[PDB]
């Protein structure tokens, strides 16, 4: 489905904060005893509304809430960290969970580069 | 199932992994992102009287927490310390590992009392309370949060200044709630929904810079007479201990 | 291996309870503040002993206990939620963890639909 | 490794992911299920004296918890509140997020005392104690559980009524344990293994409906004389403060 | 990259302890009430420095620390158990996350055994 | 990203999953292993005065825990019980499920006091404190740990004796720290970095076997005069209550 922003307003600019997991260190800064406190581990970025991405993003989060809340109701984990991992597994199962029939719409195998090798 | 955001034909679309064509490439989990978005960006009223009406107490529902990797710099956050009239705490202490929201321009710290007819305080519109990379369905005592919602995406393959604004409340979380902006422990201003954070800061500066603070040991309460949009797109003092400020 | 029920009795009927994760909401019921309490989130179903499924299921759970307990002894997680996710990963690794040799018994690729395209 | 249930040739079989042929299709994690099955379904004796002998105290073994997604409506559940003779609690309080079993026809609540020679109470046959979608190796204080076991499967691609039955115990978890079915705080019946939940309920009704409750402030204890299978397949009162009931 | 041991010393022998997850039981030892205490669940082994494995292993753990610490700084989980599972998923995504082009360096499909079947 | 150990051409190499050729086969998660390696194996000084200088207190940094499946038998472990001079504890109690390191030849138990200018004690070189299959960035009170580091690998497809050695410390975690090896509650030896665990054990035996223990109720402190490598590759008593032992 396409995302239709149905909000009274949309801030078209996204000033965001996140953490750098790779966080290339400068000397001993990676050592927790010498490194930043909890308040200084964040990087920042600015992202404009190219492709309408920001306004779509706000609408997408609004529409995710119902399914997310129902998922959280049904789970017994106090803190859920595995939603994205379970979606990566579901991605692979959709494509590789059964027998792959070459030239089938549900099999993501392209024989084109090698189908010329035989006919040459 | 939980929706998933993927860019197709230069537009953001909702399409779960079962609805992906072979052209879509997922080469590592790094392309998967969970993000938090602030209700401010949708144009909701962020003044304390408006925000608090969106929260209510409820029992029988276990709290739940979900994490997100990146958030939005907020203009307005909230930090609640509410007790019942007999003095018992209304909100649970923050669980281990749950810290406040990391980027707030104004933190509206509210101390007050209310009936608190419920074990936990939830969001009446179903939104989340955003903490440090953790989103909860409930409010924790004395912990800075931003109202918000979470999205999940497949990616295609100026310093920080924070100011605390303190308030007092009576009859919190009810149909009859009163608030007072706090200038010090004995000087207060009756608060109205129209009062922006910048107006409150300039009001606080004006009261200090020429001497309207309580010069007694009693509770001095002012009032701004009625004669006096989105954050990203933008006097005489008399005493009648109530008072007035034209 | 086949499952042989070695129990003194077998209730052939399974009156079960579970939760609806998709839980298609009716209005505002998905909002935790308005939704059901912890006691009212369950759906129910009834399942009879077709194919001997119920009696086999009781025997299967009985036989799972030893391996499950030994797994729980060896783990340091207080609450284990990831057994099924780790089995989905193991499913994919068994088939796609190495080079897939077409027409091998261990490679789940069927070239039949396209092997006619070449010979036609 | 942990066994896995898959249907082949119209029969349930144990076969782990490494023993699956290419014909077997796993298109999403939704096909994977963890379920809980009640020991009642295997024909075990579910009366309080029989069930308690299957549980014992032990030290040096850390408790463990595993989750399951779906369970079976039980006829018999148990809720233990046991203290040592000096009054210290024997069972740990339920950890956060662990609630009782959601579907019990009869909850056998047992309050009593015993030596409690161990830090935690385990199942002597190696089964689990089933809570709300969580299975534990140990018993938690005051939390309703069902004895059971967990299975893991690959799937191929009347209201709820609960009645509480209260008991008193002395010398719990020993070779010499005595139980009393409780009618009120001062009226009791000596309990025997033969007494079904329905018999106990009808006994309680009979005692109330014609006046056999203790009309003093002393402890009145009755006795059912000996002259008086599976749940899914189915008088004169004198006083000798002991008594009898033919 | 190759592992170069830059430590003042290297104990070339590895006397290790671990747990047996399969832990083939002897009678009732698998039942937690009858089984070993927390102190007696360990097996042991001895491993010598064949292929320089032990000295490389000590150097590898030393060099893992910086990335591991930066990962732990950026995470909000108090106890992290899923690093190896997430690397198994990343292993499969690298190979099967897109369309597999046969005879491409990035597609791990060997058609050799069947490419003779056509030409015969 | 987090490095990964894979054997290629008969040598251990670091290569993450994105740098693996099709020849590399990963058939199950069992091939993936997380292991803990002891700093002793790198030749670090394991005497109490040297080890403690590698640890320091710090605030503002949340502790973190990562698990590992297999560890190395250690010769030296440490168990700290440190209080501030006013008696408040310096180290947090061990969280639920965190037990001591399972294989230690010598456990150096240290009880003492210090300023403790920080909420948690970290490793100054960035190493980890290894507990039972759990590695932490911080020290827990009274819990035996080994200093170590964690590796992650792709695999290609004599009883246990432990001896406790007790020490007293003043001014712990500072530039001026003093230690005393403890023989009993009233007999002590001034400790030096040169003193190996075996030397301390033989010193303790010698003092007992011929009667150098304090025969009063006062604190008797001895001293070993200066006239008196890796673990895997290897007298007259006078009193001057200080003393000497040539
Ligand atoms: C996604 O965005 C939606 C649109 O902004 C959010 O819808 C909001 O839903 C809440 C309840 O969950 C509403 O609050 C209640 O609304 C009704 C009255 O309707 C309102 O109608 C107009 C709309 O602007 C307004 O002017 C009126 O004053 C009413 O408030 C009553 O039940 C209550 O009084 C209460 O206010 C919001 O009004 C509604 N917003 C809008 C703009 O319609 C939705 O919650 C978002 N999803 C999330 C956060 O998960
Ligand atoms: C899977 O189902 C099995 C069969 O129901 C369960 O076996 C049970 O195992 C427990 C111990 O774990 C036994 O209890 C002990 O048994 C022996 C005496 O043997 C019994 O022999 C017959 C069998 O019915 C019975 O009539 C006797 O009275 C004995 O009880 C002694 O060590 C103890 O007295 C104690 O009772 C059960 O008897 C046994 N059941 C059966 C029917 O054999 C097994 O535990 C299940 N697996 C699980 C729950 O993980
Ligand atoms: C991986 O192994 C490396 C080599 O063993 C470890 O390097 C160690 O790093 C710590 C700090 O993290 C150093 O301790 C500090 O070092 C300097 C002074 O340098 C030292 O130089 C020589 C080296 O032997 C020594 O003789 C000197 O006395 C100095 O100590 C100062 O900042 C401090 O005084 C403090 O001692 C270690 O010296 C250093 N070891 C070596 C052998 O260079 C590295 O930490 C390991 N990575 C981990 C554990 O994650
Ligand atoms: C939409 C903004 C965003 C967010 C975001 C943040 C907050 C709220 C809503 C959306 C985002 C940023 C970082 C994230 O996680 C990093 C740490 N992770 C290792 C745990 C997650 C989401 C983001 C996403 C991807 C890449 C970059 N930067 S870019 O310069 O390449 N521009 C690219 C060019 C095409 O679209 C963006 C920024
Ligand atoms: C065997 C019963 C069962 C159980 C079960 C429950 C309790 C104890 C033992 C077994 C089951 C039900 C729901 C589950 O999870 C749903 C929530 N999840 C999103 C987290 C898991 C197991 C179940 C399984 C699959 C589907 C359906 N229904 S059906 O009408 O299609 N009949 C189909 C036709 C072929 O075999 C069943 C029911
Ligand atoms: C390097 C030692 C080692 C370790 C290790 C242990 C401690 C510290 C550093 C490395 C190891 C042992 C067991 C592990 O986990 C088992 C429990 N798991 C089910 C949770 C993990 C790592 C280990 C690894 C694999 C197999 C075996 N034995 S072997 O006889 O086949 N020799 C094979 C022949 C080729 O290289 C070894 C031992
Ligand atoms: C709050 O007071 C108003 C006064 O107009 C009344 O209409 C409303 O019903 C009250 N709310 C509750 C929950 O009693
Ligand atoms: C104002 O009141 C708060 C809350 O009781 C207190 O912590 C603070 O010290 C007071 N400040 C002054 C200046 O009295
Ligand atoms: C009010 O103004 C005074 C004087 O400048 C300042 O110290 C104080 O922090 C201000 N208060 C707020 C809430 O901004
Ligand atoms: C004293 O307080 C009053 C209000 O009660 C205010 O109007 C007045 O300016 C103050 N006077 C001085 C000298 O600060
Ligand atoms: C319990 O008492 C019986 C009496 O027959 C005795 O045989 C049995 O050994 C006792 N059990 C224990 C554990 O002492
Ligand atoms: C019966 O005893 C229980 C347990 O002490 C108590 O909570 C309850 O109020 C009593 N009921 C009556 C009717 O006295
Ligand atoms: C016993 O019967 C009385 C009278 O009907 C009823 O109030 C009470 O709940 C019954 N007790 C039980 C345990 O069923
Ligand atoms: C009083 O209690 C006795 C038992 O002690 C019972 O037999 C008798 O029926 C009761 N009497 C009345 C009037 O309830
Ligand atoms: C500790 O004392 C020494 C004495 O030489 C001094 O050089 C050093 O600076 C002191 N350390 C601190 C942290 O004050
Ligand atoms: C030695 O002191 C410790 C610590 O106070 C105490 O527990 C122990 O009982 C003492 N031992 C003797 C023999 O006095
Ligand atoms: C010291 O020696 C005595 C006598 O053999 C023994 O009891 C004690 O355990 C020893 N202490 C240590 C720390 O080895
Ligand atoms: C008594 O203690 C002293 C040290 O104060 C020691 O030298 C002496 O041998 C001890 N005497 C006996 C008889 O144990």
């Amino acid at each position: 489905e396409a995302i239709v922003n149905a909000q009274p307003k949309c801030n078209p600019n996204l000033h965001y904060w996140t953490t750098q997991d790779e966080g290339a260190a400068i000397g001993l800064a990676w050592i927790p005893y010498f490194g930043p406190a909890a308040e200084g581990i964040y990087i920042e970025g600015l992202m404009h509304n190219q492709d309408g991405l920001i306004c779509g993003l706000r609408q997408l989060a609004n529409e995710t809430t119902q399914a997310l809340q129902l998922f959280l109701r049904a789970t017994t984990e106090l803190r859920t960290f595995s939603i994205l991992n379970r979606k990566a597994i579901d991605f692979l199962l959709q494509r590789w969970g059964g027998t792959c029939h070459i030239l089938g719409p549900d099999c993501c195998i392209e024989p084109a580069d090698w189908t010329k090798n035989i006919t040459d | 199932s939980i929706p998933l955001g993927v860019i197709h034909n230069s537009a953001l679309q909702v399409s779960d992994v079962d609805k992906l064509v072979c052209r879509d490439k997922l080469s590592s989990t790094n392309q998967l992102r969970s993000v938090g978005l602030n209700l401010e960006g949708n144009g909701v009223a962020t003044d304390v009287p408006s925000a608090t009406k969106r929260w209510g107490f409820r029992s029988g529902v276990p709290p739940k927490v979900v994490n997100y990797e990146a958030g939005e710099w907020a203009e307005n956050c909230y930090n609640l310390e509410i007790k019942k009239p007999d003095g018992s705490e209304c909100l649970p202490a923050a669980p281990d590992g749950i810290r406040g929201f990391p980027r707030c321009r104004y933190v509206h710290k509210v101390s007050g009392t209310g009936p608190c007819a419920g074990d936990f305080a939830f969001h009446k519109e179903g939104a989340f309370f955003l903490y440090d990379r953790l989103a909860s369905t409930v409010i924790y005592r004395g912990t800075t949060f931003a109202e918000g919602v979470v999205a999940f995406l497949i990616l295609p393959q100026s310093g920080y200044y924070s100011t605390t604004i303190r308030y007092q409340a009576t009859g919190f979380g009810t149909n009859e709630t009163e608030y007072l902006f706090e200038v010090d422990n004995l000087t207060y201003v009756q608060l109205e929904s129209r009062f922006t954070p910048q107006f409150l800061l300039q009001l606080n500066e004006t009261i200090y810079t020429s001497g309207k603070r309580s010069n007694t040991t009693g509770k001095l309460i002012w009032k701004v007479n009625p004669e006096i949009w989105a954050f990203w797109e933008t006097l005489s003092f008399t005493v009648v201990e109530s008072a007035s400020s034209g």
